[PDB]
């Protein structure tokens, strides 16, 4: 998130004499490490004759 | 230039303030002289009221 800022008018007692308070923001943004795999079976035999 | 003066808050509403003080101090050495005791070093001219 962005501040933002206002015009302000020169006053002792009146409110648009006041300066705005406002907040910059900042969030989290995240990498979580997930597994992907696969078995793949196959006959001995059929590894020996190949 | 930070404070807050009567109702003023100086920072927000961009203000600031010569404060300005001294001390001082009066005595009257109304004591007793050669003539007797309690006796004034003061007397005033002033006017009718009528």
């Amino acid at each position: 998130t962005l501040p933002g800022a206002s015009w302000v008018s020169e006053s002792a007692t009146e409110p648009e004499g006041v300066k705005p308070t406002s907040e910059a923001t900042w969030a989290d943004r995240t990498l979580v490490a997930e597994e992907v795999a696969v078995i793949i079976p196959v006959h001995e035999n059929v590894v020996d004759d190949a | 230039d930070q404070a807050t003066v009567g109702s003023i808050n100086l920072a927000e509403r961009d203000m600031i303030a010569l404060r300005l003080k001294a001390r001082f101090a009066y005595v009257l050495g109304n004591g007793a002289t050669a003539v007797g005791d309690n006796k004034t070093p003061v007397g005033a001219v002033v006017p009718d009221g009528s």
